[PDB]
């Protein structure tokens, strides 16, 4: 299994949009920074949530 | 040698054009048909007689 | 909660659902009213909707502006034909029997274009063609094969009137209109099983309801009232023309049930049909258009779809979206290749939306007491409710001690935001791209000059447009999707498309040219410059006579390139193959030779990495051009993006430093040519001319032979343009020669830097023949192109060669030659332009829908199947190496060195 | 086909000529000098007959000598000055000959684009926009045609110290760098007008 | 339009000798010469008086109050 | 003489002065069209004719 | 004498049978009007004895990968 | 390691593989095992390289390829030069090259402005100058005009003289007498008074001059021996055989020629290749007139696009236009066609058929206000709600 | 009215400077009528637009300190730098040709002819500057302005006649808070972005919420 290109934008863009609702964060963060990457901190260290269903 | 008008400067720039009362003769490629027209001018009137 | 419509299936709608789904029955012409309300049972009821201010909804209680509208429906007195279903109405009565109503055809026929139908559904216009076959067949049969009835033929006039062309006792055939009531008695009969043969489906397209019995009304918000600038309520003309349809329809059953005679009924009938068919089309067919009350042909629910402007075609268009900005562009290589400068002032206006959280509510609140004049500052602040208030200066000092998480703050730019980057025209995919933000002084876009070829820009007051995506789904997008590191690799041809243009090629060949050494202060600043992390000189090469320590280029450039790189190839200064077959010999018979012994055998044509130490060749557009830039490609494909952009943002800035150090110019004195080469151009020019008079000699006295393809002048022609040609290539080979490789010129031309050889022969040499559309200059006098030659003259000076390079000069008439040849190439590039173009548009066009599925196949947007495994392959042309879906000679080469090494 | 053609109608674009006869130019040296005095003018040499103006079709039957130093028996004609062939911008590029022709046609157009003291009635003139460069300067290398336009009278530019060479890479791709003090002491300095108008319109 | 103060390369004052070598190159002396003695070497600061155009003169007909 | 537009069909035919500077003016002043089609690509008609 | 299946423009053809057309169909999740569509009039039809509603299998030479196997059905 | 072992490691290892990429790497190991003595373990770490190379290049589910290849293809166009070119060869055929090329191809028009046929030779015939000449008078189409070395058209006095060059009547193959024969043969109603070396001509005693010039031009461009519709040949010699170019396109007639061999024969018209040999030769004639007119302007282009274009207008057996005449104007989504027509039929039309709009495409999608089905619009997400 | 309302002029959203002028006069019908010039001092900056006589047009791209720019043995502080890349694709040698004469201008005295076709021969400059004391070729010993060391290579210098066009950049910037197109869709649909399509064409205030059923296919209430 691996994650096609599409599937990794749609999978941040989603965990971004959690974590600036108001979602808590899986992992420590610097200060002073966006959801954004934050999102992208955490699909770097591999601690995702978020899956994907294929037909 | 321009115009003034409605404080605006307006200028007229000539017009190249076929010269008039003259027959010119060209030939077409889809009907073979020699053709020669010619434009009569007549106190500003332009007519297209063609043969 | 949230669905997405998946389908949209058509088909024609049922009086019973158009009953029971509308909510009033209007019955009254009634207008706005003298007070502005809506009149009971009129057009504009209030179960219709509401669109006038201060009033419910009376059937969903929903004010103006948010109730959607409600339908309402019109109970005619008499059926009426509906004007876009007359030809299809026609075309079933002659297939149908007057009787029966069954399809007029055999059963082995019947089962026969079922079968075919059921192969070509998808198909439409074989679909259609089958439809009318299959109506043509019908049609020209006489009696019915279930019934054997006649049936008389049915003869349509439009738009909507048909006739039965019956035959009396005495033969005499009389047209007998068919009144709307026979057409829906005749089609009520035709049974379900047959039509799917008559083009028809039996669950959502029945052929009774396209004679309407129930006219649906639009809701209010629908068909508005646009009011006037003088206050009177200017109707539509949709909101006229169903008022003189109640009146008709009113008038009609009035005299109805009044038993009047049959005359004035079938008046009423037909001014009804009239009306409808206007309000359905004011403009179909054998129909006279209705006037306004201003005389002017009213727009109805035909006119409001078939327009471009409207729903259809309208919809699509391009306007001023929000958050961009445009503005010229100027380069800067200071940058990274994935970054963008930004004017303050821009950055002080796209504000994009970011919701406060717990790990960035400090920083939000120094932006929001930043206000919106300090550059790190914000504009807007949401409240969790919704509420937007401008920060301002009078509460500044507040919404910062009051704002905790589940705000928002529309904070100015700041540098790592993502940010799209446009080019018009935009050609291919590459035109639009991400970049980070960097906010500069000044007002211009700053941009690497790496990213110019895929943008395809120069900086001679070209402008650029950004847009700032402001959801994060859309930010998360252009992040990951978009970036510049991404799109390294062409998807067009599957090189590199991203490089070195001007400087990096000559600075670079200038760093690895042979014989280029450097001091100890240029070495370390050139990489402190390029950014490289190091802390320790290699060893010295070479020792200066004085006794300062040198270093060659080579080594300089291999302190860039990774640990375990290994490749060799032949770049555009090989001149003396002799020496790269040498090289070629010895790594093909030993694979890892010692660096000692490819150190004699060095040559600056052949280049050879070996572990990441550069031992032989130089830089040039082989290395990380525009194209072919093996090096890049190989980093790229072999060691991530992340690397490829560090090596490429190092080596520019290496190449940069180094070229303006070191000093590149170019002077007048650059195409300056020994005696020697001038006499040898010079005697070339004179016996090309010779040749040629003979040649016109010769077709004078009648020797000379015409070769099938030609006339005698065409060949005359032909011989001598490939005479004038050759004697140019061999001026330019002679200029060539005696042309140094230290002369700057001949580096920009020989490295592939910029020019070509043909520009120095033209500067230097010789200009050549001028041509327009192909052939030699005729366009001028008769017989004569300027007035300065005898009539008559078939000369080559005098029909465009042009003897003077442009050191030296032209002479008027060459001038003009060179003027009409100059004009004949914009007038190229000018409509070039329009017609690719249009191809481009045809195929998007034609393209734009195709898509890989999940399980490899490429099916079209019908659902036919296009291609299984895209490419044949399944290989992106993308990730392909130039073609090749893998490039197994390199794959074993750098596996058998990992391995052996 | 044996036809003589007569023309005496408007819109004819034709140009002057030296009358040649039998190898020698109808113009002489006293021509000249009388010219140069101011004791002949442009009308008296085409009423004398010494220059003739010539249309479109009347040049077909001439041969024309793009050279006094190379007239022969054979010409019929003279070439007044081959340089007047360029409009009036073209003629503002110096050494034309030397450059591809679209480079020229750039030029013209760009020529036509600057900045400069148009006219001095600027001060008091209304315009919807229009620019003052702050000094202009006369070219140094010019053509003699410019100065008998009348170009340098109203000049429009400024002559710069150029240098060809590379520079940190922020003059690739036709960018120039150019110097802070130079810029501070007025180098390509301008101003920018704009005119408003309000009128106090009766109903 | 009038004389600049300054050159604009190396910023050395040249503007007041603008008059002075009008005034002695329409006397008849080599311009050369003239502009030798006025103590201009380098060719930066000779550009600007031998380029130079007196419009103050045409621009002050018109004025505006 | 406002806006061009002639009677006659023909249009454009009286164009706003350009003051942008000298050269501009003089040129403009001295400018020879054509009435043909701009879209159409005539080869014939667009280049330099001897 | 001549064979159209000689030329080098012209790729082998082959007419299915009913199992294996039936388990292609359903390794696609097809329907027969689903694929693209080669007229009885095809002379590649005529040198072999299809008729329409069949299946046509062809094997094409690809530059790319060698060996690629596409599917036709007849019609009129 | 005997090179049955290698291909046995190919196979176990690299099965996945397509048949060319397997085919290449055997003969690449086989010569770099020869030269370098490889051991097994080499062999095995580089076979699993290319496998996991192979396995990275692969597209992923959801890439637009459809958009990326009309862009890829209109994107060279741009730089590509737009004919206005009259490149003047003397062993060539002038045909017709660049954007104008490219558009005749794509929009499949009946009749290419400049048909040309490329005709190779059988092995008799093949490596000799003459008896290629001998296929070309075969395949000649010669005219009287080019046999004549020129023509007196003298009207004057109700005669019509033409001068025949004895160099073309021996390239030809044709004798005064055969051409003669041919011609009274064929102008049954005429009166050939051949005397020499010319033709001598009558109109059955005709009356106006027009007559007389109309008969004179129809023997003039008569055909002799030739195939219809065939102009100059001109045999070239590439490589180390000759082979025969030729304008016209007889190319079904020219299949039955002897000494022609018909199994590499070609011709520039596709129609004809679609009528001829079927449809999929249709395909590949598309492909390669694309490749090749992209290559003579020196762009670049993968195959993998063009193979995608031609797949998609070959689609229905008939090749057709790839624009609004024939794959546009044909769109299943009356949404999509909708906004490119001028009428309303088209509604009525789907309304009656019960048409499905399955909304698939991209400007339908658009209109209405969601996801394209492209990319990331393809993928669905879920989530195991309990959370650290 | 059709109170009073405001119909007052005011100078453009994106401009400054200073009143100049202020006349009052009367229209053509007795109406009052006012003009306002308006003037801004616009010294050159990043992105403004220049181009010499031979068709070599460019935006300046940057603004360098003097004691940086490079100087001349003999004194000289280029004004402009240009990029020799530039020159070869071009074939523009009037413009060198240029700077040689405007060189010779400048410290022979007088201005250079450059008439066409009867001016002075390129020749005849060189041999001029080299009797002046420079190389015949044009080029000079330059100095590096930060490091202070010599070029290697000798720099061509000269005078070249520029001229400043109207394209300034100060009239082109402008940006929308609250230019699309097809081509930029179709790219965009390329790229695979499919939300970033929903994002920035649709936006918002122009998409709606309905109710739909599901078992017939009707729009709810
Ligand atoms: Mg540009
Ligand atoms: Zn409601
Ligand atoms: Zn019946
Ligand atoms: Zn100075
Ligand atoms: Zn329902």
């Amino acid at each position: 299994f691996k994650y096609t290109r599409f599937e990794k934008a749609r999978i941040i863009g989603a965990r971004a949009l959690q974590i600036s609702m108001g979602a808590p964060v899986l992992i420590d963060v610097p200060p002073g920074i966006t959801p954004l990457e934050a999102a992208i901190l955490e699909f770097e260290k591999g601690v995702i949530p978020i899956t994907v269903i294929r037909p | 040698g321009y115009f003034i008008i409605n404080g605006s400067e307006r200028v007229i720039v000539s017009i190249e054009d076929i010269a008039p009362n003259r027959t010119l003769v060209e030939k077409d490629e889809r009907q073979e048909k020699y053709i020669a027209k010619v434009f009569s001018y007549r106190h500003g009137y332009r007519a297209l007689v063609a043969v | 909660m949230k669905k997405v419509i998946g389908s949209i299936e058509f088909g024609i709608l049922s009086p019973q659902e158009i009953r029971k789904m509308s909510a009033v029955e209007v019955t009254v012409p009634d207008t706005y009213d003298d007070d502005g309300y809506p009149i009971e049972g009129g057009v504009m009821d209030k179960r219709m909707g509401v669109i006038d201010p201060g009033l419910r909804c009376e059937t969903c209680g929903g004010r103006a502006g948010e109730c959607p509208g409600h339908f309402g429906h019109i109970e005619l007195a008499r059926p009426v034909i509906h004007v876009g279903f007359a030809k299809t109405i026609y075309r079933i009565l002659e297939s149908t029997c007057r009787e029966c109503g069954r399809i007029k055809l055999t059963d082995e026929e019947i089962e026969e274009y079922m079968k075919k139908i059921e192969l070509a559904r998808n198909r439409r216009s074989e679909f259609n063609e089958i439809i009318k076959e299959i109506h043509k067949k019908a049609k020209e049969r006489m009696v019915c094969p279930h019934c054997g009835a006649p049936q008389y033929p049915i003869k349509f006039e439009k738009p909507t009137i048909y006739w039965e062309i019956r035959k009396d006792e005495q033969g005499n055939e009389y047209r007998h209109r068919l009144m709307p009531t026979e057409v829906r008695d005749w089609l009520e009969k035709i049974p379900d099983k047959d039509l799917p043969l008559l083009g028809l489906d039996p669950e959502k397209s029945r052929p009774e309801w396209m004679v309407l019995t129930v006219l649906p009304v639009p809701p209010v918000t629908a068909r508005p009232s646009i009011t006037l600038e003088t206050g009177i309520r200017a109707e539509d003309d949709l909101t006229h023309k169903l008022v003189d349809i109640i009146r008709i329809n009113n008038r009609l059953k009035q005299n109805i049930e009044a038993g009047a005679p049959q005359l004035i009924i079938e008046d009423l009938w037909d001014l009804l049909q009239y009306h409808v068919t206007t309000y359905i089309n004011n403009e179909a067919p054998g129909v006279p258009p209705a006037k306004h009350k201003s005389g002017r042909p009213l727009k109805t629910l035909a006119q409001r779809l078939k327009g471009k402007e409207g729903r259809f075609r309208g919809n699509l268009s391009g306007k001023r979206v929000n958050f961009s900005a445009r503005t010229v562009i100027s380069p800067d290589p200071m940058i990274s290749i994935n970054e963008v400068g930004v004017p303050v002032e821009v950055a002080m206006e796209l504000t994009v939306p970011e919701k406060v959280t717990e790990f960035n509510i400090e920083r939000l609140r120094k932006m929001v007491l930043n206000g919106p004049d300090k550059y790190p500052g914000a504009n807007y602040v949401i409240d969790p409710e919704g509420r937007r208030r401008r920060i301002m200066d009078s509460n500044k000092e507040t919404l910062a001690n009051q704002l905790d998480i589940g705000w928002t703050v529309e904070r100015h730019l700041m540098d790592g935001d993502i940010v799209l980057f446009n080019r018009q025209p935009s050609l291919h995919r590459m035109s639009i791209m991400a970049h980070r933000v960097r906010v500069m002084p000044y007002r211009t876009f700053r941009l690497n000059l790496a990213v110019c070829p895929p943008y395809n820009a120069d900086f001679d007051g070209d402008e650029m447009n950004l847009h700032v995506p402001q959801t994060e789904e859309a930010q998360a997008e252009a992040r990951i999707l978009m970036e510049v590191q991404n799109h390294i690799i062409s998807p067009r041809y599957g090189g590199p498309i991203i490089g070195g243009i001007q400087d990096h090629i000559s600075g670079g060949y200038l760093l690895t040219r042979e014989g280029a050494y450097f001091t100890r202060d240029e070495v370390e600043q050139m990489l402190m410059f390029a950014g490289v992390d190091i802390t320790e000189l290699p060893e010295p090469d070479k020792y200066d006579e004085n006794g300062n320590p040198l270093w060659s280029g080579k080594t300089i450039f291999s302190l860039l390139l990774p640990e375990d790189l290994t490749v060799w190839y032949r770049n555009k200064l090989c001149d003396e193959p002799e020496r790269c077959e040498a090289l070629e010999k010895l790594i093909e018979e030993k694979l890892m030779p010692d660096p000692e012994e490819v150190r004699k055998l060095a040559y600056d044509g052949f280049v050879y990495i070996q572990n990441g130490k550069l031992l032989s060749g130089a830089i040039d557009k082989k290395a990380y051009g525009r194209e072919d830039g093996i090096i890049l490609d190989l980093i790229v494909r072999e060691y991530g993006v992340e690397r490829a952009r560090q090596f490429l943002d190092q080596v520019t800035k290496l190449t940069i430093w180094v070229i303006t150090h070191k000093g590149f110019t170019t002077g007048i004195d650059d195409e300056d040519l020994p005696e020697e080469a001038r006499d040898r151009i010079r005697e070339i020019i004179r016996e090309a001319e010779e040749r040629v008079n003979k040649l016109i000699e010769a077709y004078k006295r009648g020797e000379l032979e015409p070769l099938p393809g030609k006339s005698l002048e065409d060949t005359l022609e032909s011989l001598i343009m490939a005479v004038l040609a050759e004697a140019r290539d061999n001026a330019g080979a002679v200029a060539e020669k005696y042309l140094g490789m230290d002369n700057h010129t001949v580096i920009m031309a020989k490295t592939g830097a910029r020019g070509k050889i043909l520009n120095i022969t033209q500067m230097a040499a010789l200009l050549g023949q001028q041509s327009i559309r192909g052939k030699r200059l005729y366009r001028g006098f008769r017989g004569r192109v300027l007035s300065h030659f005898k009539p008559g003259d078939l000369g080559a000076r005098a029909k465009g060669f042009v003897v003077n390079s442009y050191k030296s000069g032209l002479t008027p008439q060459e001038y003009f030659f060179h003027a009409m040849g100059g004009r004949e190439g914009l007038v190229d590039t000018a409509v070039r332009t329009a017609q690719s173009g249009y191809m481009q548009r045809r195929l998007i066009n034609a393209l734009q829908d195709l898509k890989v599925e999940y399980d490899g196949t490429v099916r079209s947007p019908e659902g036919i199947i296009v291609q299984f495994k895209y490419g044949e392959d399944g290989v992106d042309p993308m990730k392909s190496w130039r073609g090749k879906t893998v490039d197994v000679d390199r794959i074993i080469v750098r596996t058998l060195l990992k391995m052996r090494g | 086909v044996k036809e003589v053609y007569v023309n005496s109608d408007d819109g004819r674009v034709r140009r002057p000529l030296i009358i040649v006869e039998n190898g020698v130019p109808k113009l002489t040296k006293e021509h000249v000098q009388a010219v140069k005095e101011g004791r002949l003018k442009w009308s008296d040499l085409i009423k004398m007959g010494i220059i003739e103006y010539l249309d479109a079709e009347e040049e077909e039957n001439a041969y024309v000598a793009m050279w006094p130093w190379e007239v022969t028996e054979e010409h019929t004609h003279l070439e007044l000055m081959p340089a007047a062939i360029l409009g009036l911008p073209a003629s503002l590029v110096p050494y034309p000959e030397h450059n591809a022709a679209p480079r020229n046609t750039y030029g013209a157009g760009m020529a036509k684009q600057s900045l400069g003291l148009g006219w001095a009635n600027f001060r008091i003139r209304v315009d919807t926009r229009g620019h003052l460069l702050h000094y202009p300067q006369i070219p140094l290398v010019n053509s003699r045609i410019m100065k008998a336009v009348g170009y340098e009278d109203r000049p429009a530019g400024q002559n710069f110290v150029v240098a060809v060479l590379a520079y940190q890479g922020y003059n690739m791709e036709d960018a120039i760098i150019i110097n802070k003090a130079s810029i501070e002491r007025g180098l390509a300095r301008s101003t920018f007008f704009r005119t408003y108008e309000a009128e106090e319109k009766k109903y | 339009m009038i004389v600049p103060v300054r050159c604009f390369t190396c910023g050395k004052v040249i503007g007041d000798k603008y008059y002075e070598f009008k005034r002695r190159v329409e006397a008849g002396e080599d311009p050369e010469k003239v502009l030798d003695d006025l103590g201009l070497e380098r060719y930066c600061c000779r550009r600007m008086l031998l380029s130079h155009v007196e419009l103050i003169d045409d621009i002050m007909h018109y004025r505006v109050y | 003489l406002a806006t061009g537009a002639w009677p006659g069909g023909r249009t454009g035919v009286s164009q706003l002065l350009d003051r942008t500077n000298y050269m501009s003016t003089l040129s403009h002043l001295r400018r020879v069209t054509s009435p043909l089609d701009r879209e159409q690509p005539h080869f014939e008609a667009r280049d330099l004719h001897g | 004498e001549f064979s159209i299946f000689d030329h080098v423009l012209v790729p082998e053809h082959r007419v299915l049978s009913e199992e294996e057309k039936k388990a292609l169909l359903e390794k696609y999740k097809i329907t027969l009007a689903q694929l693209p569509q080669i007229k009885a009039s095809d002379p590649a039809v005529k040198a072999l004895g299809a008729k329409p509603g069949d299946v046509i299998e062809i094997k094409r030479k690809s530059p790319t990968a060698g060996v690629y196997y596409y599917y036709r059905v007849v019609v009129e | 390691v005997s090179l049955s072992t290698i291909k046995s490691l190919i196979e176990k290892k690299g099965a996945n593989l397509p048949e060319n990429v397997k085919s290449e790497l055997y003969e690449k190991l086989k010569k770099y095992n020869e030269k370098y003595k490889l051991t097994k373990a080499e062999i095995e770490a580089i076979i699993d390289d290319v496998v996991k190379e192979y396995e990275r290049a692969l597209v992923e589910p959801g890439e637009p390829v459809g958009t990326v290849a009309a862009q890829s293809i209109g994107e060279p166009s741009t730089q590509m030069t737009l004919n206005t070119f009259h490149y003047a060869g003397v062993a060539e055929i002038n045909v017709t090259l660049g954007l104008p090329r490219i558009i005749e191809i794509v929009d499949a028009r009946k009749n290419p402005s400049t048909p040309m046929m490329t005709v190779y030779l059988d092995e008799e015939h093949r490596y000799d100058r003459a008896k290629a000449e001998e296929v070309a008078r075969r395949i000649e189409g010669t005219t009287l005009e080019n046999l004549a070395r020129s023509t007196t058209l003298d009207l004057i006095n109700f005669e019509f003289i033409v001068e025949i060059d004895p160099e073309r009547l021996e390239r030809s193959g044709l004798t005064m007498e055969k051409v003669v024969k041919k011609l009274e043969s064929s102008f049954k109603s005429a009166e050939f008074e051949v005397d020499g070396y010319t033709l001598i001509v009558r109109p059955k005693k005709a009356d106006k001059i027009s007559d007389l010039r109309r008969f004179a031009e129809k023997i003039k461009k008569h055909r002799l021996k030739g195939l219809s519709g065939v102009g100059k040949t001109i045999v070239r010699k590439e490589g180390d055989e000759y082979v025969i170019y030729t304008e016209g396109s007889n190319f079904k007639q020219v299949l039955k020629v002897p000494g022609v061999d018909p199994t590499r024969t070609r011709t520039n018209n596709i129609h004809e290749i679609a009528e001829v040999l079927g449809i999929e030769a249709a395909r590949n004639a598309i492909i390669d007139e694309i490749v090749s007119t992209m290559q003579e302007q020196g762009l670049e282009v993968d195959i993998r696009h063009i193979m995608l274009v031609a797949d998609m207008m070959t689609l229905d057996g008939i090749v057709r236009p790839i624009g609004r005449h024939g794959v546009v104007g044909e769109k299943s989504s009356v949404l999509a066609r909708a906004a490119f027509e001028i009428t309303v039929q088209h509604l009525f039309e789907a309304a009656e058929k019960g048409e499905v709009d399955n909304l698939n495409g991209v400007i339908e999608n658009v209109l209405i206000g969601q996801p394209v089905p492209v990319g990331t619009g393809m993928v669905k997400l879920t989530m195991k709600l309990p959370l650290r | 009215p059709r109170e009073r309302r405001e119909t007052s002029v005011a100078v453009r959203p994106s401009e400054k400077g200073v009143v100049d002028k202020v006349i009052i006069t009367e229209t053509g019908d007795g109406t009052k009528l006012v003009k306002v010039t308006v003037r801004d001092l616009r010294i050159p900056e990043l992105g403004d637009k220049f181009a010499s006589r031979h068709g070599q047009k460019g935006v300046i791209g940057l603004i360098v300190p003097q004691e940086d720019m490079p100087w001349t043995e003999s004194g000289i502080v280029p004004d402009l730098i240009v990029n020799p890349h530039g020159i070869p694709s071009r074939m523009t040698v009037g413009q060198l040709i240029e700077a040689i004469g405007g060189k010779v201008a400048s410290l022979k005295g007088r201005r250079v002819d450059g008439t066409a076709f009867i001016g002075e021969p390129e020749e005849k400059l060189r041999k001029e500057l080299e009797e002046l004391g420079f190389k015949h070729t044009g080029r000079e010993i330059m100095y590096d302005g930060i490091t202070g060391k010599r070029l290697e290579a000798d720099i061509f210098i000269g005078v070249i006649y520029y001229q400043r066009l109207h394209h300034m950049v100060a009239d082109k910037i402008h940006a929308r808070s609250r230019r699309f197109g097809e081509m930029e869709r179709d790219v965009l649909v390329g790229h695979g972005a499919a939300m970033l399509l929903i994002e920035r064409l649709l936006e918002e205030s122009d998409k709606t919420e309905v109710w739909v059923c599901e078992n017939c296919g009707h729009i709810a209430l």
